[PDB]
């Protein structure tokens, strides 16, 4: 997802 | 001597990069002359990612919303615009900095540099191609929005990319500096995934090129293929069908090193027929494919900026 | 995540960059505050390289037989002194854009990044490490003598090398900021080689680590070892010994991970013997050895 | 051998 803190970003999607 | 993956000075492109903070979102921004470009989605919340119509969210908004940080000044937001998925926020300061440059758009396989930034600051420099796919295997945390990818020559920047996003298999995607994604992604949150990928085979057959430049020559044979058996044999492998046009890109390597571009052809259909056999080629066990054969020229010629 | 060799950011140091040029002998230096660094060969022609004594070809030198151009801007040389294989030129004028800088002698093992330069600007930038054999694994051209590597660290520029040679294999040497070589070469024409080099364990381990923060675990296995037992295995391979000061570098990782030091010296121990068997790790075939812990925690954390 | 173009480098040594 999006790399800008707490827009959600989770790695493996 | 020696070949390695090398990136571009990354100077011109530091004294550009500055902090952009809307809310509670901070990320990075590009500071050319009077104008700071970033990801478009610094203006949303986790909510807003759902379905986020960026033309109702950003009229929402003011410029006194926009943090601007650039070292430990900040710059004053005077005008905010929306350019595809890029935010431009004009600033009263021109930036004293700002390099001869353009923005371009680049085609797949062709390679160019990023500068990873957190918060503004530059954090560390890596060469990168645009995949088939128009992904990058990039290296990026969250913070990373907005940190660029560009090349150099002489003295003036050509802008690429700006970072956006990861996909579930860990490679990244991205716009130009028009905000014009490649590839098909989109900045919303929703599903997601890289399209299967292929091995760039002009930057392979430049790379062997390099090899041989650099004294590597075990893997030459002389059996001249046709392109057209050549391509037979890629596809197989999940390589680019070469085309004439790549032929005559390979031609200033081929004629440094006297070896025809089909004679490579058969070198490389012999490498992925029957492996490396234990051995490497410039310091490699595996086929490289991100460098171009520019790239290749001008790391074995010597070229400089300005 | 993705993990890549990855520089630091060279700006600070291109501001340095200058071109020297004494007789007909051209390179790079290194302007820092009214202070100009380069290879002392800079004075010699190729008759003098044969048998050199720098002092007495020195000596035969004024202030006035070097030309130092930064950009199109000549400086004029206002003193000189040799410093083991450097030679050192003061400057009118010191350098505005001079960074913080400290000159760091490093030991094998370490990494660093090295902008490479050809008549005073820069050409590219490139992540390389000390080898076990006080070689680097550079890309150098004919003229990029003064070329210098580096660390930064916040807004500290930590020098800690300066190119001079390459040998036989095409791996380079050169000195550290004080003009000491890395190694037993030296800045004369005679017969030079590589000595035997050997993998940099700790880094290896690293990079591993680095594997599994990014979340491959393929090579893992439920074994452990001890130190001996494993040194033992890597004295075979021609890796480094690894020491409990390794161990406790790599701590943090460790920790991240939740994998003890010595279990990923199983795996490791594991690989070595059976191989990779076809498989990739982080999109290599082979064990990678130039990523130090510092780097690895560098470019998987923050 | 030395990477200064008169001082007699030669690929391979």
């Amino acid at each position: 997802x999006f790399h800008x803190l707490n827009l959600g970003y989770r790695p493996g999607c | 001597s020696g070949f390695r993956k090398m990136a571009f000075p990354s100077g011109k492109v530091e004294g550009c990069m500055v902090q952009v903070t809307c809310g509670t979102t901070t990320l990075n921004g590009l500071w050319l002359d009077d104008v700071v470009y970033c990801p478009r989605h610094v203006i949303c919340t986790s909510e807003d990612m759902l379905n986020p119509n960026y033309e109702d969210l950003l009229i929402r908004k003011s410029n006194h919303n926009f943090l601007v940080q650039a070292g430990n000044v900040q710059l004053r937001v005077i005008g905010h615009s929306m350019q595809n998925c890029v935010l431009k926020l004009k600033v009263d300061t021109a930036n004293p900095k700002t390099p001869k440059y353009k923005f371009v758009r680049i085609q797949p396989g062709q390679t160019f540099s990023v500068l990873a930034c957190y918060n503004g600051s530059p954090s560390g420099v890596y060469q990168c191609a645009m995949r088939p796919n128009f992904t990058i295997k990039g290296s990026f945390l969250n913070g990373s929005c907005g940190s660029v990818g560009f090349n150099i020559d002489y003295d003036c920047v050509s802008f690429c990319y700006m970072h956006h996003m990861e996909l579930p298999t860990g490679v990244h995607a991205g716009t130009d500096l028009e905000g014009n994604f490649y590839g098909p992604f989109v900045d919303r949150q929703t599903a997601q995934a890289a399209g299967t990928d292929t091995t760039i085979t002009v930057n392979v057959l430049a790379w062997l090129y390099a090899a041989v430049i650099n004294g590597d020559r075990w893997f030459l044979n002389r059996f001249t293929t046709t392109l057209n058996d050549f391509n037979l044999v890629a596809m197989k492998y999940n390589y680019e069908p070469l085309t004439q046009d790549h032929v005559d890109i390979l031609g200033p390597l081929s004629a440094q090193t006297g070896i025809a571009v089909l004679d490579m052809c058969a070198s490389l259909k012999e490498l992925l027929q029957n492996g490396m056999n234990g051995r490497t080629i410039l310091g490699s066990a595996l086929l490289e494919d991100e460098f171009t054969p520019f790239d290749v020229v001008r790391q074995c010629s010597g070229v400089t900026f300005q």
